[PDB]
């Protein structure tokens, strides 16, 4: 799962 | 509002205590109470609001994924029929998640976004609006899925347009917005080339602006730039 | 009972799904619903009940400790007065914790313990009763603190008496009971010598019984024996 | 904090 902020 | 009788400052103080205790549901309820006092939020307060709901919905999303995976397996060929319970419980978690998303979107619509005139606040809230429509899109399967996706896209796009006009390419809000809009393209909009282009352009434009920054601003910006690079490595 | 309309088997199935999704509040509510169907619990079901509430109250205890530490610091010499908020929020978490403990103790009293006739079930439930009175004792500061402590002691002692008569020294329930009663002595009853004696005797008697066990039973028993040794190393 | 089960 890709990075988000 | 169950927080209606508590002082704004006391709600903010208790949100910070709740964060220290990793009580994120409490944190979110305190910050919802603070928003409903009707005053605009400071930067620190915006961060508390976003951290609270990010952690709450993040846990819901993780649970929904576990349950959806079990449900998918249950509907493979040769799987033993086990009744309605897996679907029912996935639906329960899903409905709770949708409720949290609707709560956050409600705070943004009534009335955080319309009172936000500075670029940093307006972009931050529009990014959140894109994020919570994106979480709704992750679980959407019906008549409104396309409209939910477009609501996310529209909020992100407005935020992007403001951020490019009004903030430097290393600004952490601008970087975080781009990171998340890129993920939107990859995971929601079925647009991996757009996702990659956005992450790469954002990274390169930020690289060329690092020379203008203090040591502390550099640390902030390069942390998010590494997240852009991490995603690019995943996708290429 | 909000679970009153759900089948017992469906509640047990959903408790297992909730465990997989790390949704322990849901897990506990499902198992409370299952208990309230009125049938005795199997070993697996007893484990689900205990795991659920252990995780819920464990998180509450961790948060209470964070908040109590902040509150203690706030009342040191030279600390800036910051108003009632830290105490208020510690009290909020404390009341929620006490509520969970009262719920578990209520299930044990109505009517799990009185219907438990086999040693393994009766000892397990009496251990839980000691555990949840112990958690109440951790936060007790008033007129009933001594009575709460004695309620924990009495439940543990009844469990100990049955376990020594009816179970082998390597039985994991007997070992886990002794581990926790030893902690009760050290942390609640101000009896560190009793805590050490109990942990050491339990460990040595179990060591001398390992030769009777299968490989799988040996693994179960030695895991808890290592926890006894870990505590002894902390305390000596 | 000591171990319990
Ligand atoms: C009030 C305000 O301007 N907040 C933006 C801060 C920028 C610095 N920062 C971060 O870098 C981390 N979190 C976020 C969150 C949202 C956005 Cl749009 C950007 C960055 C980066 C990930 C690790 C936590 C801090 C906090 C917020
Ligand atoms: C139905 C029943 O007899 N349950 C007791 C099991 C014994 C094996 N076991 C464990 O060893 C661990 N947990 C517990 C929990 C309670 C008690 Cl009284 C003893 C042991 C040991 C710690 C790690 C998780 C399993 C599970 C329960
Ligand atoms: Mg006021
Ligand atoms: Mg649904
Ligand atoms: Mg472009
Ligand atoms: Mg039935
Ligand atoms: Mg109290
Ligand atoms: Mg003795």
């Amino acid at each position: 799962f890709p990075a988000t902020v | 509002g169950a927080m209606g009788s508590m002082e704004r400052a006391s709600l903010i103080q208790k949100a910070k205590l709740a964060e220290q205790a990793e009580r994120y549901e409490d944190m979110a309820a305190f910050m919802k109470g603070a928003v409903e006092k009707g005053e605009e939020l400071s930067c620190e307060e915006r961060n508390l609001l976003s951290v609270a709901y990010k952690n709450v919905v993040g846990g819901q999303r993780a649970a929904w994924r576990v349950l959806s995976s079990i449900e998918q397996k249950s509907n493979e060929e040769g799987s033993e029929e086990k009744g309605p319970e897996v679907r029912e419980y996935r639906e329960k978690v899903e409905t709770e998640l949708q409720g949290v998303c609707d709560t956050v979107l409600g705070l943004l619509d009534s009335h955080l976004i319309k009172e936000a005139g500075d670029a940093e606040s307006r972009v931050f809230y529009l990014k959140m609006k894109g994020d919570y429509y994106r979480y709704l899109a992750e679980v959407a399967t019906g008549d409104d899925k396309k409209r939910i996706i477009d609501s996310a896209r529209s909020a992100y796009q407005e935020a992007m347009d403001i951020s490019k006009k009004e903030m430097p390419p290393t600004n952490p809000i601008r970087l975080g917005l781009a990171l998340n809009f890129s993920v939107f393209h990859y995971e929601i909009a079925n647009s991996p080339e757009e996702a990659i282009s956005l992450a790469k352009t954002t990274f390169d434009e930020a690289m060329a602006d690092l020379h203008t920054l203090s040591e502390d601003s550099y640390k902030d910006s390069t942390l998010i730039m590494q997240l852009l690079r991490d995603n690019l490595t995943l996708w290429t």
